């Protein structure tokens, strides 16, 4: 009985599965054989797609989990700054004359430094603009496992400024939301004056340790001026981001 | 700017040391012992195909073209290919050699690969899939 590719020794069976989608490793080979069922649950086989992939940033909480991570690490919040216009934001509050997405630098603002691929934001106007995303965590790759039991860091992180020439003010809300969206956490930052220099100004929170059951997150957040003139005085948001760590 | 080889079964190859030099296990032999090189754990038939691969790979994702036909053999000479490119350190001759094989397994079913491979069904339970995990 003639057995080639099977007999391979192990190192080498591995570089033959690393060759192949964790997708694919993860749903059809592992039910080939007990030998490839052992080895697709190992870390020597993932230790080495990542290695393979550039991702090792010796022993893990589990390499699988850290390859998927890795790999569908991304911005879950659709159109952060504007590019679309307000697709993609949900109970959107347009308050006196609305938000509106204008160019950067903005008339009487700073540059925005930390990152400039970001070309754009949204301005809030005379009463409270807000808007919002709900993210699906298993719609975006994120498996009940996972969330239950690593319950893996949810960053979250914004960009606020106002103009030189006016007062604003600034509001976000973060939470995280249960299978019936009921809420396990929040986040809140209570209403923030905006610096007078219209600097730029990031908040950023990250959670953890926040017990099983969460399946969504709610990112919302607004702006409003604190001097009540026409047009679009209030805070600006930009480069609003959600993600999952690795 | 010539070397000699001899495989398991007592033929000799010659070869530059150029081409043979690709093979990082016996690049390491010009150095300690600089009256053949012997191979011990390759046959002649597969060290013959070991430097014509190296022959064509003397200078120097998708897998080129050539070594697509040139891989082409059957499923045992890839085995004593892998373990070739594996004893001799060819990183090029495995890389690809593995990737020949993946290939073979890339979108079957579990079944079709028990097939194609000779892999006996070894579960004692029932086969629950796992999906992203």
């Amino acid at each position: 009985a003639v057995e080639y590719l099977a007999e391979l020794p192990e190192p080498l069976l591995l570089r033959v599965l690393a060759e192949l989608p964790a997708t694919e490793l993860v749903q059809a080979c592992r039910l080939v054989c007990l030998r490839w069922k052992e080895l697709v649950d190992g870390a020597p086989l993932w230790l080495l797609k990542c290695q393979q992939e550039g991702l090792v940033p010796e022993e893990r909480d589990h390499w699988q989990q850290f390859y998927f991570l890795s790999k569908r690490r991304r911005n879950l919040l659709r159109n952060p700054c504007g590019e679309e216009d307000l697709e993609g934001w949900s109970d959107v509050e347009h308050g006196g004359d609305g938000w509106k997405v204008e160019e950067l630098p903005g008339d009487n603002g700073v540059e925005f430094t930390q990152d400039d691929s970001v070309k754009k934001y949204f301005a809030s106007s005379f009463e409270w603009c807000r808007k919002a995303q709900v993210i699906d965590l298993q719609a975006e790759g994120y498996w009940e496992e996972l969330l239950d039991t690593t319950q893996p860091a949810i960053v979250v992180k914004d960009w606020y400024s106002g103009r030189t020439d006016a007062g604003s003010l600034y509001e976000l809300t973060v939470r995280l939301l249960s299978e019936n969206e009921d809420v396990l956490a929040e986040f809140a930052t209570g209403q923030v004056a905006v610096p007078e220099d219209g600097s730029w100004m990031e908040i950023s929170h990250t959670f953890i340790d926040y017990g099983p059951g969460v399946r969504f997150v709610r990112f919302e957040h607004g702006g409003q001026d604190s001097v009540y003139w026409k047009g679009w005085f209030g805070a600006r948001v930009t480069n609003s981001s959600v993600w999952v760590e690795p | 700017p010539s070397i000699k080889l001899q495989s398991s079964d007592g033929e000799i190859f010659e070869v530059d040391v150029e081409i043979a030099k690709q093979s990082v296990t016996i690049k390491t032999m010009l150095e300690d012992l600089g009256d053949p090189v012997p191979l011990p754990n390759v046959n002649a038939a597969i060290l013959k195909k070991v430097i014509q691969w190296c022959t064509h790979h003397k200078d120097d994702d998708d897998i080129p073209v050539w070594d697509q036909e040139f891989l082409k053999v059957d499923q045992g000479t890839l085995f004593e290919l892998i373990l070739a490119a594996n004893y001799l350190d060819i990183k090029g001759l495995l890389d690809v050699t593995c990737k020949t094989v993946a290939n073979m397994i890339k979108g079957k079913t579990p079944e079709e690969i028990r097939k194609t491979f000779n892999i006996k069904n070894d579960f004692t339970e029932e086969e629950e899939a796992q999906v992203r995990k």
